[PDB]
RNA sequence: GCUGUAAGUAAGCUUUGAUCCAGAGAUUUCCGAAUGGGGAAACCCAGCAUGAGUUAUGUCAUGUUAUCGAUAUGUGAAUACAUAGCAUAUCAGAAGGCACACCCGGAGAACUGAAACAUCUUAGUACCCGGAGGAAGAGAAAGAAAAUUCGAUUCCCUUAGUAGCGGCGAGCGAAAUGGGAAGAGCCCAAACCAACAAGCUUGCUUGUUGGGGUUGUAGGACACUCUAGAGUUACAAAGGACGACAUUAGACGAAUCAUCUGGAAAGAUGAAUCAAAGAAGGUAAUAAUCCUGUAGUCGAAAAUGUUGUCUCUCUUGAGUGGAUCCUGAGUACGACGGAGCACGUGAAAUUCCGUCGGAAUCUGGGAGGACCAUCUCCUAAGGCUAAAUACUCUCUAGUGACCGAUAGUGAACCAGUACCGUGAGGGAAAGGUGAAAAGCACCCCGGAAGGGGAGUGAAAUAGAACCUGAAACCGUGUGCUU
RNA sequence: GAGUAGCGAAAGACGGGUGAGAAUCCCGUCCACCGAUUGACUAAGGUUUCCAGAGGAAGGCUCGUCCGCUCUGGGUUAGUCGGGUCCUAAGCUGAGGCCGACAGGCGUAGGCGAUGGAUAACAGGUUGAUAUUCCUGUACCACCUAUAAUCGUUUUAAUCGA
RNA sequence: AGAUAGAAAAUAGGUGCCCGUACCGCAAACCGACACAGGUAGUCAAGAUGAGAAUUCUAAGGUGAGCGAGCGAACUCUCGU
């Protein structure tokens, strides 16, 4: 716990828009809540966070070939941190 | 059966009464590569990963039933058994002594 | 609808009729509610009248 | 590679383990952000955990049985 | 050697025994009987306890918290005792699912047949529900028979489409005898009771504690006299301890070479060989001798069915009198109304159900097709019981004058899927390049799709919509005609 | 049948550009139509049709360089908005209970259930796609901790309450 | 009714979860098998004229309707005299 919630980090034209400023972006289990999040956050990093958003996606369709398919279900958090700086090297 | 690296000789195709050491088994299903055994001329591209292409002149699998394993002592065609040598299945030349197979 | 006592309950069979056109009928028993002493403590439940004939305490 | 992990002590497999989530979560976020070039480095470290947890549950398979 | 299908390119793993294959164990998210409350299943919202976290709050983790049952204690109304009722604790007690089969019950059609139709037939069928069990039902004589009883039950053949029942129409339709499969009899009440727990004054008595013995040669107590094998499939009922084959991985396993044609031979030709193996499938064509196997033999750490025993656990066997006593009650049986039995409230005797009545106790009761008298047989109204018998969702091995893609399953192919419908439901079409992917390097026209060379291949009118490639149909030439 | 019927209400013209190709795509000018609406919102329903690149087989009743089509990669941020959280109607369920051949039907206490009642955030900026959600400004409602300027038998109080 | 030695007061710090949020919504993304002349609750709805949410033109803002180019016979359809 703590580190299995952050599945990965999300890096596009947006999330680094959003890393210029102080805002990091992740994708999150889908069974967790802002303060989970926040916790597990200031708990790897050693950051202070200030706020935390989340938003539900819904599975996508996508055909491969034949056979129809559907994506996996998104979860997805917005840290606004304020001192501290997560580094995705 | 044959092993991984062992001299065969090959009866069947265009390619009889002619020796040469196997060089990869695939046991799923049962075809050894045997060196200047069927020889192929495939056409490769012009790709990323290979800058070029042409014919290459590749060696194709045959079927297991297409080779045999020579007497080691006087390099007469022979089926194979075996012999428990302190319990070990160990290969026979089945008209002579022992058959070696270390590489 | 069964007696606590017997477990006379109902049937079924046939309204026969002159032509011998049948219906199905049915006959049940002659329940009756009666206070009688289950397991002690007093309970009204449905006995037949053939069960009261001889052998019931209300 | 399960010798050793029953010869451990039982107080630093939980170590071993927690050192294996971090480490395992740094390689797939340094994977994520295309720093990995190094897959067989994750299935082997699942492996690691998953005998680590299963030799954990056989330790505690003895006091239920014996008490 | 491997990292499924699935190709790949990537990182790897493996002779230090991995990969794989079996046995065993562990993990096993969420919904569902669904069970902490709710709910549009795969989602929301909690109580309690304990822990994590935080200065604290928010937050999180793991137990637990449904309803019934039974058992056990608390407490305890209207009411005085006492009962409802409440409140807890415990328990692998119940739920749900299914094989569209088989079985036993409860309930119960209709079209149809009668050349109409109502009795009758379809039919105790279909469909519903409730139980099950791997089988179930039935079962040790109130049974057939005029016997010399197969001496329990069932099931197969025949009796026999006979006897019979039938608006005596349609049509229903036995049983006994005999021949076979199977080779099982077993316990409780009742009398009565040494002793004891309780009301009685030990005179009478109560009891489930237990014994007692369960049957027609009439059995048992009774009184005499006498004497210490069973079995977990009924016949009480539990479980360690040794073996024995078999089954959920496997192992060994005989004997062929040459030429010819070929793209390749297993074919043809010649010469051999093995066979407890010439079952079968592969292999570049048609193989007993090339491969996987086959006959034969061998083989389990384990976890199972199974079985020999050794334990173990149970424990009385007879006779003779026969004075008394006992032998299954609202029962048999009768009347009314219904069902069932091949047989239509009828002789329904045989037998059940509803409603009223309602018996005998061996010096008795029931049956022998209205029936009786006599004879013969039996002994009801309590219970248990394996085998022969029915069926196949499965699993294992195999078989087929069974189908070979409009057939055979609906489904050989991501099929109960496209799709259709609000839903119950209904439901398809669709296999085949080659031996090997060798899946067509380059060049030429074109934006590309295509094509034309060259090359692969035996073959490319085998180029991926790919084996053979008919007819309808559409074209391009033309010999003879108009 | 036949190269026949049909091409689904309507106003287009022209210059420039793009391309293998243009009445049909992009830009511009002019013209025209709606305007209690063909305009702006928001529900129900559909689910990715949304946005940016790229493509042109197929789908668009023609064409197509275009698109609600195809390929790739993206996009939905709330203590205050609407719900959950709070309440209940009609109905639906309903422990015990009543009735029922089985199945089950009915029903009390209690629950569920908005289309209603009660509930604290406004303006501006902002990208290709979001914004009472993000950011700037200023607020408000609950809750907790530290402190309190003395409320004062903790029965009453500063004041705690079914 | 009870319950209790406590915080209100004039501050200063913190904490506030799940779901929906794109897009169409008189429509070529919905119900009509279709890029269908039908149906689809509610809110805002300007100017001139008027009593008016009527009527004609227009504003804000959308749009030119997924086939066209000719010729202007018969005959149908819609319209005027």
């Amino acid at each position: 716990e703590a580190r299995d919630i952050l599945k990965r980090p999300v890096i596009t034209e947006k999330s680094s828009e959003a890393m210029a400023e102080d805002k990091y972006t992740f994708d999150v289990d889908t069974r967790v809540n802002k303060t989970q999040v926040k916790m597990a956050v200031e708990e790897i990093f050693n950051v202070k966070v200030a706020s935390v958003n989340i938003m539900n996606y819904k599975p996508k369709k996508k055909r491969m070939g034949r056979y129809q398919g559907y994506t996996n279900k998104r979860r997805k958090a917005i840290v606004t941190l304020k001192e501290g700086s997560i580094d995705l090297f | 059966h044959i092993k991984k690296g062992d001299n065969v000789k090959v009866i069947a195709g265009k390619d009889k009464g002619k020796e040469g050491k196997v060089i990869a088994t695939l046991p799923k299903k049962d075809r050894v590569v045997v060196e200047g055994v069927n020889i192929m001329k495939k056409h490769q591209k012009p790709t990323q990963l290979n800058p070029e292409g042409g014919i290459l002149e590749t060696e194709a699998a045959i079927h297991v039933s297409n080779v045999q394993l020579l007497d080691p002592k006087t390099n007469e065609p022979t089926r194979v058994g075996y012999k428990f040598v302190d319990g070990k299945k160990v290969r026979i030349a089945k008209k002579s002594g022992e058959e070696i197979k270390s590489n | 609808k069964q007696c606590f006592v017997t477990g006379r309950k109902a049937s079924t069979g046939n309204r026969r009729s002159h032509a011998l056109n049948s219906t199905k009928r049915r006959w049940n028993a002659n329940l009756q509610k009666v206070r009688i002493l289950v397991d002690g403590k007093p309970k009204k439940v449905w006995v037949s009248a053939r069960a009261l004939k001889s052998g019931k305490v209300t | 590679k399960a010798k050793e992990i029953r010869d451990l002590t039982t107080s630093e497999i939980e170590e071993q383990i927690k050192s294996s989530k971090e480490e395992l979560f740094n390689l797939r976020f340094q994977l994520a952000t295309g720093q990995l070039e190094e897959t067989a480095r994750i299935r082997t470290v699942r492996k690691t955990i998953a005998r680590l947890k299963t030799v954990a549950r056989e330790r505690e398979i003895e006091q239920s049985k014996a008490n």
